[PDB]
RNA sequence: UGCUGACU
DNA sequence: GCCAGAGACAGCGAGTCAGCAA
DNA sequence: CTGTCCTCTGGC
């Protein structure tokens, strides 16, 4: 059962959600349920590697840097609040993300962060 | 003939990396397509580039593409000799599987005499600097950091930190103690400017 | 002090379908001018029906002798020659004048929107005879069936 | 010399509070009060007339300070 | 049941958050610093502008500020502040930014002095570099460009530099949004330009008299920004 | 302090 | 020396009113 | 009832 023929490390399944836009409906997205950023760099001609997004924030912070993880943090908080119609002002998430990523790493806001 | 596609992508990415550091690179190298790359150049010793710096014409950089999928101390010495004899100071070693772990502290051991640096081959298949979320980084000069600290009445500690192994500090080749300006494209204010001390 | 006078005839009693309680929106159409009038009228006080004519006047003063109006309401006024040849008098203000849409065409027609507290009217037609109007201007809408 | 010329709301609050605590401790009122028993109303009357001899000492995050006059400060 | 459990978890989350971000206050130099002086942000919202005051600075709320202009100037800013404002330092900066962005429509095109001295590309590829190999890995034709540029160009008048220089840095960065009039965010001035262009083309066909001019509305919006800070 | 009820 | 085995270990919303027993 | 520590333990 735990014997797998072959798999990309970290990716469990892909899927092409055909439409994601009405303005420029022509968009196609290759969503995944695992996370391996470098194992997609080989398809820079099949897929758009700018516009690549992941909810991990530690993997983004390791392939693109910390100033790129700030915006993933902010967008994650915003999309978490959006499912309920709530809308916190961006000026608050900006400060939270700037404090969390202050000293170069994605640091938790908890007992070990103090 | 996928090895050639990989070689071409890596060479284009390294040309962009060398231009972003401020080295004399022509438009054709930055706009070189595959059909003409393969037309010019097959090997992994004639992909080695030597680039000059805008100022300090003596200050040039040398990019290596070792053959060994796992570079070792001896491989490092073999072309540290090349650098020492050709009279260059900087290098850039693109490795295909990694460096054996002793090598990483050897590259570090070579004092400012011959400062080297490694890049994996899978790290150069795309220019991270061209991602939507990655802002523009600009290494500040020694006279702009002083004016910054004077305007904000700061100390160099007490500033946000950027790791010395950051994927965008390794790309722009920023040593420790340097401040980098960062232009975030903000949906709120347009072009917010931040500063980070490299450490 | 008249800004407009004409003889209309009711064509539609309430086409949009929005139906209020004591108010009815008449869609009339002038005669000999082919001007258009949308008029909210209180029908509990002044019943109006289809195929009904009425002389309609818009004024800026009720005295018809030049003297301006003071903006104060006295039911005790001793000048009683104010227009009373009219059965239904209103009093509102113009809140929107908008030249018609047609470009590349003469299209020098204007639509004047007047509010009478909450009862709106729209006079649409040749601009030549809707010049007396201007936004924020107080006007009386006198009416008298025929 | 480089901070904002206006008087922040926190500064207005603290200046009114201090002037009121002074008036209440029998300090001379330079505003010609007109029958009001509240020291805070008197302090507002004084702030509106630009008669408050207090020096707001704005502290910068490194210890450096700037001394502004309550008269030379644009009260909104 | 879910209500009870949810509140039990939310209380702890909020306590942790509040216990870490509590010492961050805006300083007299508009920078958001912690208790020990560590700069978290160099401008609060990335532009300043606390939230409650930025509600009417959105577009689509200008036709309201324009309609109620006389009340807004008398009630708040007044003629006093409008004429005690001097906008030259910030206005010149935005003119420079606009000129730059006019000369560079695509702002991701790898500007450079030497890169700008690749327009002779045809001059070199025609006949000059037709005879060589990759001497040191660069090219046969790249070496001709390197030679022509390097020292065969003017000493101090080889100014391909100015055609390839950085965009002026944003105004809030250099010109202290609080004490500097007309120093606003790069996204607000775009909105103000768009609205001024769509408002000077409404007054023309308005059948009402407007006693406001595009350049008094601009000062109104700039003051209302500078005060929401 | 404890424990058993209860309120928003 | 490389990284699983764990096995401790610490955290778990705010306020309020009673009675009863020890 | 969960997630990091985090201090062994243990095997290699
Ligand atoms: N354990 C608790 C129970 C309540 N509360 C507080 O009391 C409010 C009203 O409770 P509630 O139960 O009446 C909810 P409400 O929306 O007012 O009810 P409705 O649908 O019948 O109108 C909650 O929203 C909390 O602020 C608390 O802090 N801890």
């Amino acid at each position: 059962h735990g014997a797998v023929i072959y798999a990309t490390k970290g990716i469990t399944r892909c899927l092409l959600n055909e439409t994601t836009n009405n303005k420029n409906e022509k968009e196609l997205v290759l969503n995944t349920e695992g996370i391996n950023l470098p194992e997609l760099f080989k398809y820079a001609e099949v897929l758009d590697l700018r516009r690549l997004y992941s909810n991990d924030i530690h993997a983004i912070a390791n392939t693109y840097g910390i100033e790129a993880a700030l915006r993933v943090i902010e967008k994650e908080i915003k999309d978490v609040f959006a499912v309920y119609g709530i809308a916190v002002d961006p000026r608050h998430l900006s400060l939270v993300a700037d404090y969390m990523c202050f000293e170069g790493v994605y640091k938790p806001l908890n007992r070990f962060g103090i | 003939e996928e090895e050639t596609y990989r070689l071409w992508k890596i060479r284009k990415t390294i040309m962009q990396l060398c231009h972003d550091r401020g080295y004399l690179v022509t438009q054709d190298e930055l706009d070189q397509t595959l059909e003409e790359f393969k037309a010019q150049s097959p090997r992994r010793t004639d992909l080695t580039v030597l680039v000059a710096h805008n100022d300090d014409p003596t200050d040039q950089m040398f990019v290596f593409f070792p053959e060994e999928p796992k570079v070792g101390i001896k491989t490092i010495k073999v072309y540290c000799q090349r650098m020492q004899e050709e009279n260059i100071t900087r290098a850039l070693i693109v490795v295909q599987q990694g460096m054996t772990p002793s090598a990483k502290q050897s590259l570090v051991d070579m004092a400012p005499k011959y400062i080297l640096e490694q890049f994996l081959q899978q790290e150069l298949l795309i220019n991270i600097t061209e991602h939507e979320l990655v802002p523009e980084h600009v290494v500040m000069t020694k006279e702009e950091v002083t004016e910054l600290l004077a305007r904000y009445k700061l100390r160099e500690n007490q500033l946000p930190r950027i790791q010395a192994g950051d994927p965008v500090a390794r790309y722009f080749g920023i040593k420790r103690g340097q401040v980098v300006k960062i232009i975030r494209p903000s949906e709120t204010a347009g072009r917010y400017i931040t500063y980070r001390l490299v450490q | 002090g008249i800004l407009f006078e004409d003889i209309f005839d009711v064509k539609d009693i309430d086409p949009e379908g929005k139906k209020f309680d004591r108010v009815s929106r008449l869609h009339c159409e002038s005669e000999s001018f082919k001007m258009d009038l949308i008029l909210d009228v209180n029908i509990q006080i002044y019943p109006v029906d289809l195929g009904d004519k009425f002389r309609l006047v818009i004024a800026s003063t009720l005295y018809e002798d030049g003297t301006l109006d003071d903006g104060e309401y006295n039911p005790t006024d001793d000048r009683p020659s104010r227009a009373d040849q009219f059965e239904y008098v209103m009093y509102g203000k113009v809140y929107r004048i908008e030249g018609d849409e047609t470009s590349t065409e003469a299209a020098t027609r204007l639509s004047a929107y007047v509010s009478y507290g909450g009862l709106l009217m729209r006079l649409q037609g040749d601009a030549n005879n809707l010049h007396g109007f201007e936004v924020d201007s107080r006007v009386y809408l006198l009416m008298k069936k025929l | 010399r480089i901070t904002t010329p206006y008087m922040t709301k926190y500064e207005r609050a603290r200046v009114l509070g201090t002037r009121a605590l002074q008036i209440a401790m029998c300090a001379p009122v330079m505003v010609e009060l007109e029958g009001e028993t509240d020291p805070l109303l008197i302090a507002m009357k004084e702030l509106k007339a630009r008669k408050i001899p207090i020096i707001i000492r704005r502290y910068l995050p490194d210890g450096s300070y700037e001394d502004w006059g309550v008269d030379e400060l644009i009260i909104t | 049941v879910d209500t009870a459990v949810k509140t039990s978890r939310s209380g702890y989350l909020q306590r942790c958050i509040i216990k870490h971000l509590e010492g961050l206050v805006v300083q007299y130099d508009l920078t958001v610093r912690d208790s020990d002086g560590s700069v978290v942000q160099f401008l609060y919202g990335e532009d300043g502008l606390d939230i409650p005051k930025t509600q009417f600075l959105q577009p689509k709320q200008f036709p309201f500020l324009a309609s109620n202009y006389e009340v807004i100037m008398k009630s708040q800013h007044l003629h006093e502040v409008l004429s005690r404002a001097d906008p030259k330092k910030a206005l010149h900066h935005f003119r420079a930014i606009k000129k730059w962005q006019s000369k560079h429509p695509n702002t991701l095109l790898r500007r450079g002095a030497f890169l700008s001295y690749s327009q002779k590309i045809q001059e070199a590829v025609k006949a000059l570099k037709l005879e060589s190999e990759n001497r040191n890995g660069r090219s046969p034709g790249t070496q001709e460009m390197l030679r022509m540029w390097y020292e065969l160009d003017e000493e101090s008048r080889r100014k391909y530099q100015k055609k390839a220089a950085a965009c002026p840095d944003p105004s809030l960065s250099v010109w202290r949004p609080d004490i500097y009039f007309a120093s606003v965010s790069e996204t607000f001035e775009t909105k103000v330009d768009d609205y001024s262009q769509e408002w000077a083309a409404q007054t023309e066909k308005s059948y009402e008299k407007s006693e406001l001019s595009l350049d008094r509305l601009r000062t109104l919006l700039q003051l209302k920004w500078q005060r929401s800070l």
